[PDB]
């Protein structure tokens, strides 16, 4: 390294001294090098106890102790023995104070960031792990996530690096909840981190999805993070990364694609389709390159999806599972809908004894049954009266769009049964003001649903009218999201009061998705999650895209 | 700040000879002014020396000075100091006046007093009557000599082969302390 740095600095460094001490607030490494190379050669001379310790600094004699504008730190540690002065009066994690409160925000790139990157590799890393590895006892004191998710050369010198670290904080799943630090970095990795290399992205959304798969989550029902972190991980790919990346997942959907997620499932499936639309990938060979996707439909359809039935199949240049489409049973067979209603019927008349035998009627609840009870609530003024709201809490989302899947096409039917409007006025006026109160379903299934089973030849041209007036009038938050959109355009990477900024946002409007808002007889509400909460409705932000698709490209019949 | 200045002679007189005094006087040439010899570059940093070599009369048509000396780097000195030639009135006279010229220059250029030495090795112990009749100055062998003892405060030393001729006798005139009478056989010395 020597031989040529002199020869080079022999033609460059042509002068009489070491002029410009260049304070040099916005770029001062690139009048420092010069010195700080020399420094370093200085070092790796006196390691050896040779070459008279590199000699001849004279031309930059007044650069080399430079050291006795925050940006003035050059950092020329990299050699050894320096790593305390200038990187310990870095802005660290915090340690003195403490709930979204935390204090000191973080660093920005272009300041400091834009040169001290091969001197910090393991310093973040060891300290978020030793802090992680006994517990997260009290609230997560730093709020260094910004920081280290905004590292984009980080990840491209280590992309590794993350991978090694989520594999060492796999063993959280036993030490607690993996609660303190799954909710850490994964929301940051979607909502920070957008453009990555995606041989690892796929890896990661394997492990995302052995991550829903295990371990439970009854505690974690706050994990729809999870779903939309899967879900921008499954919608960037799609330009034409599936087809070389098949080698990578061949034996994925053989072991782990379809353990829960079945609507994730189908939007992975549909973006698959989409992705093999560009370009043009099925107008040649038509069974040749069709076992490239026909294992991973064989695999899928062991649990009854592409439920579109000929009248969704429109996305599919060469809709080839199309052909074994009526192994759906949708709706079953066309009969059950009304059969289904007398069950529902049947259940809100046992509530009056099913309180006591609540813990013996929530086991799988009958799955496509339970969860929709509370319909008949709220259609006598609140009269839930508390008896298992708890108890709904526990398992219900699960399996709530089972239960929603006949509903789709029973509020079909009751919005039909207006015909001319008699029952229009009163359907707007109870159903938009029930479904309120209270959930966060917030349509994250009723979309794709709507094509499973509702669209079909039963009342499609009239279930074809929940788009346009079921989800249509939610208008609740439309107020703030005037004020909510100027927040991360202006600020692309300018961020410096973002941590205040989102928590005076999610304080004014928001409290929880676990909260209540009836305090009803009792109501002890028991809050722990409070892990990380940067991001609120940016999720949906997302799957507003494939709402999008559904209404004017898929449905383009219509 | 070692700013020295070589000045050989027993180039022509004494061949063979000059490996045996270097493997004997290499470390204050190099060892003394540095850490050692190594591969690095050169500066302003005042540690620069040079060295001029010269040859008998005989064999002389045009060609009387060499010195090609300007900074050496510390390691390109040696590198060319087993690299010159090897081929009485020596013109030793003439041979120190441009080496006086060359203290003038650096004392000229390097304002801003670095214990000068210089090692006027002859093998033979010759002598010029002609002062210099090459350069501008014009000045006997007693005359540079007093001139180079009491301008700079130089250590005139005389690094002679093992002989002990009449030439350190008349050599040592230096008024001023430069310890011109040396011959050190026994362990090398800073500078004397």
């Amino acid at each position: 390294f020597l031989p040529v740095m002199k020869l080079f600095d022999l033609l460059y460094p042509e002068k009489e001294c070491i002029p410009v001490p260049d304070i040099n607030k916005p770029q001062s490494t690139h009048a420092f090098a010069m010195t700080c190379i020399w420094i370093h050669l200085n070092r790796k001379a006196q390691n050896g106890d040779s070459t008279l310790q590199i000699p001849i600094p004279h031309s930059l004699k007044l650069h080399h102790e430079f050291l006795q504008i925050a940006l003035l730190c050059n950092a020329y540690s990299t050699n050894s023995e320096c790593f305390t002065l200038p990187m310990g009066a870095l802005v660290e994690t915090i340690y003195g104070n403490g709930a979204s409160v935390t204090p000191l925000p973080m660093n920005l790139l272009d300041s400091l960031t834009v040169h001290a990157k091969m001197s910090l590799i393991h310093s973040i890393a060891t300290r978020v792990i030793k802090l992680a590895h006994t517990k997260s006892s009290v609230a997560l004191a730093p709020a260094l996530v910004e920081t280290y998710s905004r590292l984009l050369v980080y990840m491209e010198i280590e992309s590794l690096g993350i991978k090694g670290f989520i594999s060492q904080l796999l063993p959280t799943v036993f030490k607690s909840h993996a609660w303190g630090i799954l909710h850490t970095l994964l929301e940051m990795f979607s909502h920070r981190m957008h453009h990555i290399q995606p041989h690892y992205r796929v890896q990661l959304l394997s492990h995302l999805h052995t991550l829903a798969a295990v371990a439970q989550t009854n505690q974690n029902q706050l994990h729809l993070c999870v779903e939309s972190t899967a879900l921008r991980l499954i919608t960037a790919l799609g330009s034409s990364e599936v087809q070389p990346q098949f080698t990578r997942f061949l034996n994925d959907p053989k072991t782990v694609l379809s353990a829960e997620s079945e609507e994730l499932n189908r939007a992975l499936i549909l973006t698959l389709a989409r992705a093999t639309h560009v370009t043009d990938f099925f107008t040649g060979s038509d069974s040749i390159q069709g076992t490239w996707c026909k294992d991973i439909l064989q695999t899928i359809m062991n649990f009854t999806p592409h439920n579109w039935a000929s009248h969704t199949l429109s996305c599919f240049p060469a809709p080839l599972q199309a052909f074994f489409k009526q192994n759906n049973v949708p709706q079953e067979s066309r009969f059950n809908l009304k059969k289904n209603v007398e069950e529902e019927y049947r259940k809100w008349k046992s509530m009056t004894d099913e309180n006591e035998i609540i813990t013996q009627f929530s086991v799988q609840g009958f799955p496509p049954l339970f969860l929709c009870l509370l319909w008949k609530m709220l259609l006598e003024t609140d009269h839930i009266s508390q008896i298992g709201y708890k108890v709904l809490e526990r398992i219900g989302a699960r399996a709530l769009v089972a239960h929603v899947r006949t509903f789709a096409d029973f509020l079909v039917y009751e919005f039909s049964t207006s015909a001319g409007g008699q029952q229009l006025n009163k359907c707007i006026e109870i159903l938009n003001d029930m479904v309120w109160k209270y959930n966060i379903v917030t349509l994250d299934r009723l979309i794709l649903c709507l094509a499973m089973r509702s669209h079909e030849g039963n009342e499609a041209q009239v279930c074809y009218f929940i788009i346009q007036l079921l989800l249509l009038k939610p208008n609740d938050f439309r107020n703030r999201v005037s004020d909510f959109v100027k927040e991360n355009s202006p600020e692309h990477w300018l961020q410096s009061d973002w941590h205040t900024k989102h928590m005076s946002y999610h304080k004014k409007y928001p409290e929880k998705l676990y909260f209540e808002g009836l305090a009803e007889q009792v109501d002890p509400p028991v809050p722990i999650q409070s892990p990380y909460l940067p991001i609120y409705f940016g999720n949906v932000c997302l799957r507003f895209l494939p709402v999008f698709d559904i209404v004017i490209h898929r449905f383009l019949e219509l | 700040v070692a700013d020295v200045v070589f000045v050989i002679e027993g180039t022509a007189n004494l061949g063979p000879y000059f490996e045996e005094l270097r493997k004997h006087y290499l470390l204050p040439a190099i060892e003394y002014f540095n850490g050692g010899p190594p591969d690095f570059g050169g500066d302003y940093g005042g540690t620069q020396y040079s060295l001029v070599v010269f040859n008998t009369v005989d064999c002389a048509p045009e060609s009387y000075v060499q010195c090609h000396a300007p900074t050496s780097s510390a390691y390109e000195f040696v590198t060319w100091l087993d690299g010159i030639k090897f081929m009485s009135c020596s013109l030793i006279a003439e041979g120190l006046s441009t080496a006086l010229q060359l203290f003038d220059d650096f004392k000229k250029m390097r304002e801003q007093q670095t214990h000068r030495v210089c090692l006027l090795i002859c093998n033979s112990p010759p002598y010029l009557l002609p002062a210099v009749e090459s350069t501008t100055y014009s000045g006997c062998t007693t005359e540079s000599l007093v001139q180079k003892i009491g301008e700079r405060g130089i250590h005139f030393s005389i690094v002679s082969p093992r002989k002990l001729p009449a030439l350190r006798l008349l050599f040592e005139k230096a008024a001023p302390p430069a310890l011109l009478e040396p011959l050190q056989q026994p362990a090398d010395v800073s500078q004397d």
